[PDB]
């Protein structure tokens, strides 16, 4: 029985951005997650709707894998029922979660000497997104009363704006990698439990 | 008025790079993303790579890292697209498009982009021969590398009933083309049947008689 | 993991003033971030209709998409004579980029069989090389044709290098080139070489031959 | 986080002007930057606006044909050039900030004064005001005329008397000269106890003149 | 084109008092998506660039007192401020973002209100050195009075002199809230050697009659 490979969206060399957060799909295979709880590497690890200590002796049909890199003071809105511009914007979790949401610091890997602008994040949409939904549109915001056809302008911005992620950062605003574990089981057969 | 250029057609040896330019103009860059796909010779699109210029910030396909690398000068309004260690799979078209977040509003001219062991070489032409409504006969040219190549028959005259086939690339070998062309059965020892064909990557003409 | 995008029919063929209607699917939920695109052959694709649900400036209102999740269905009010293309559907809820395999569109016309004719290789290619024997049909309708190569009464597979025109614009018929590559000294093992093909508007299979 | 313009500089009618906003501390891309014309003693009035990071721009009615805001080479400012200048257009031309970007506070940019007209540069005629029939504290002066272009700055004792002095705004003359006084109240004991001198700077034309004041017999 | 239209065009307030400044905008201000209306508040000192401190009509920017508040909504704006101190003595503008373009009001500056304080009245003849020069100018001063209205009007021998003289204020002092002014005669040294007696009578709501300081030509 081969195990899942979990070291394979944690030890991920690059992540993405929130407004375009990377989803992956993990089956047929068996995953530890006591490990992963106690691997002190985390900076937070929590868990809804699954307690993490059941968790290990448990089965599902099918775990998503989502990934992406915020602020810190932004960890906290990676959770159910959150507001901000996060989770209005780049990334929604329903209320009716089943999944952890694990995050870690990581400025040596996504900051470097005169900063890192190469993560970015949604500023801007007509309306708030629904839960698991996507949205990289680069589409200008009608911030005003006046129309703009994709043209920049007063009350008309580019909705991406980049990360700071300066080396000599505080704490909030700091670069985060975090990765959302969904634990969803539809009609299939449970394919990936613990020992 | 949005409008995109891309660089002219490039031949490259396998193993080596290459380096597709692409102007764009008609509306306020670095506002827009740009991204860029490829279509095989009658297969589908494939996306190779997407940047925004407003941040630098590129993202690849799946299986394109260490391989393709997508750079934008905001002053000149120009991106390219680079492709390094090619070989003969990624022999294609290569279409410059301006990137709008969820879709792609705007398309360029597109880039060829042919990379084949070969070299430039003449191509030899066969003559094709009926026997025993009416009948068909035609022209085959074989053996060459550079893929525009044209016929023109009776020197324009012919026209009805000429069907000029698309080039396939043999295996391990340059392209083959074929020309025919259907004639009453009464005719055809009266009327002489010519076939020209001018291969202007070698600069050679060809002209080949037909008969049983 | 990545997501796949499919389409349906993969060939359709109609009219002018009919009402034409595709289909595509995506494998997980895109929500609104589907896009049409129609490219016609030797030219680019155009954006057709964006976010799967609005028209894009430069398209008639006769182009109308709906769907959401992972059903989308793109409709045509009446076929006109410049819609006859290929069609994409493409997602872009996440990366990478993917489309759809593409449908293909064509002019209805009524079932017409091919002509087919067969050539032998001439004199002056066996001197510097062995050529291929050539098979063409001509003058059908319906595209969906095998050309079977033969020797004896068995099927050889080996090599079978299918060359087809367009629609034509006149008539509005299809026309297939095969060429069966041996060498010389291949070329004498039988010495009989017949041609198959096998057509929707053949009543029975039609078998073209010739020998040595 | 302050952005600074650049300086003050005169024209004459149908020249151009290009006036630099250069954004210290972090760049102002979120929310853009836009342009706000004063005209001397009236309104605020909209002129257009700019993104830095990217470009583009978007300009009023009035100013359409005129107005060319233009993006920086590097060094991360903004350039803003008007050409067919009338003598209308003189006024303070600022670089303001969108009220709602909490990136870098509401805070504009020192404004560049231009002034369009016909007038030449030209130093100042500086004439004492001698105190008399006055008082209860007498009241002297100095009087500059003749000057453009403006701004002018006078001070009195070498900046050592500071109160109870007003200095006038100027008033432009058909000539097309400025001309303004400035005055001070001093105690009537001291005229003959301290002496006054008003020193007024043009610097425009780098003139720096010392006029001593002498009170009258009477 | 949103006119902005403030009310009153200039206001007096005591000090300690507080000062209501109305603004009505040509057309509704809030969205219908987001309840909020594109008003803001600037104030504006006559030395420097103006200040933000109200947007979105009720949030006010950090750093800013207590004092001034943002109020209304629809097209009706008002800014309130608590206590009138003498350091927020200026014009004050309210402006839309809600439409391009952004429009601002005409202002209304707001000055100290204080008891009626009478001017004392100066002149001053034209020097030596100006007279010595092409033209000369007669200088008539008002000093420390609160009400900024009030009339002076040359008088060269016994007749009413008219556009020839140019009027001037300054700003409200910060300390005594007070202005003073200077009205300046010019004319040719030639008209002023043919005329004998010079004077610039001042009309003041605290002057119980009208003040006329005036000199002779043949004087120091
Ligand atoms: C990542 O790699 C480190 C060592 O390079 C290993 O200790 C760690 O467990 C890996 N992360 C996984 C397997 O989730």
């Amino acid at each position: 029985t081969n195990l899942c490979p979990f070291g394979e969206v944690f030890n991920a060399t690059r992540f993405a951005s929130v407004y375009a957060w990377n989803r992956k799909r993990i089956s047929n295979c068996v995953a530890d997650y006591s490990v992963l709880y106690n691997s002190a590497s985390f900076s937070t690890f929590k868990c809804y709707g699954v307690s993490p200590t059941k968790l290990n002796d448990l089965c599902f049909t099918n775990v998503y894998a989502d990934s992406f890199v915020i602020r810190g003071d932004e960890v906290r809105q990676i959770a159910p029922g959150q507001t901000g511009k996060i989770a209005d914007y780049n990334y929604k979790l329903p209320d009716d979660f089943t999944g952890c949401v694990i995050a870690w610091n990581s400025n040596n890997l996504d900051s470097k000497v005169g900063g890192n602008y190469n993560y970015l994040y949604r500023l801007f949409r007509k309306s708030n997104l629904k839960p698991f939904e996507r949205d990289i549109s680069t589409e200008i915001y009608q911030a005003g009363s006046t129309p703009c056809n994709g043209v920049e302008g007063f009350n008309c911005y580019f909705p991406l704006q980049s990360y700071g992620f300066q080396p000599t950062n505080g704490v909030g605003y700091q670069p985060y990698r975090v990765v959302v574990l969904s634990f969803e089981l539809l009609h299939a057969p449970a394919t990936v439990c613990g020992p | 008025q949005v409008q995109l250029v891309q660089s002219g057609a490039e031949v490259k040896k396998p193993g080596s790079s290459v380096k597709v330019s692409c102007k764009a103009s008609g509306y306020t860059f670095t506002s827009y993303g740009i991204s860029w796909v490829r279509q095989a010779p009658g297969q589908g699109l494939e996306w190779m790579g997407g940047i925004i210029p407003m941040f630098g910030t590129t993202n690849y396909a799946q299986k394109f890292q260490g391989r393709v690398t997508i750079t934008a000068d905001k002053s000149t309004s120009t991106a390219y697209m680079e492709l390094s260690s090619l070989r003969s799979e990624d022999t294609a078209v290569y279409y410059c498009a301006r990137d709008r977040g969820d879709t792609i509003d705007y398309w360029g001219q597109g880039t060829l982009v042919t990379v084949s062991s070969a070299s430039t070489k003449g191509p030899s032409v066969f003559p094709l021969a009926p026997s025993s409504g009416t009948a068909a006969l035609g022209c085959l040219v074989k053996d060459y590398f550079p893929e525009p190549v044209t016929v023109s028959w009776n020197s324009g005259a012919l026209t009805s009933g000429v069907h000029t086939f698309p080039a396939v690339l043999q295996s391990s070998g340059l392209y083959s083309l074929s020309s025919v062309v259907t004639v009453p059965s009464s005719s055809l020892g009266t009327q002489t049947y010519i076939c020209n064909v001018n291969h202007k990557p070698s600069n050679t003409k060809v002209d080949k008689k037909v008969e049983p | 993991s990545d997501i796949q995008m499919t389409q349906s029919p993969s060939s359709l063929s109609a009219s002018v003033g009919d009402r034409v209607t595709i289909t595509c699917r995506a494998s997980q939920g895109i929500s609104n971030n589907l896009n049409w695109y129609q490219q016609k052959p030797g030219k680019a694709p155009k954006l057709l209709i964006y976010a799967a649900s609005s028209l894009e400036s430069g398209v008639p209102s006769r182009f109308s998409g709906s769907g959401s999740g992972t059903d989308f269905t793109l409709t045509i009010s009446s076929l006109q004579p410049e819609d006859f293309a290929t069609y994409y559907c493409q997602q872009g809820n996440g990366f990478p980029l993917t489309f759809g395999p593409g449908t293909k569109v064509d002019i209805k016309r009524t079932v017409a069989a091919p002509s087919v004719f067969i050539f032998p290789p001439s004199d002056e290619q066996l001197k510097s090389g062995t050529a291929s024997v050539v098979c063409l049909l001509n003058n059908f309708y319906p595209r969906e044709a095998k050309v079977q190569w033969k020797v004896d009464n068995a099927l050889q597979s080996g090599n079978s290098q299918e060359s087809v025109t367009e629609q034509d614009s006149k008539d509005s018929t299809y026309s297939l080139s095969s060429t069966l590559t041996l060498s010389k000294a291949d070329y004498e093992k039988h010495k009989v070489y017949a041609c198959e093909v096998t057509h929707q508007g053949l009543s029975s299979p039609v078998t073209k031959s010739f020998n040595r």
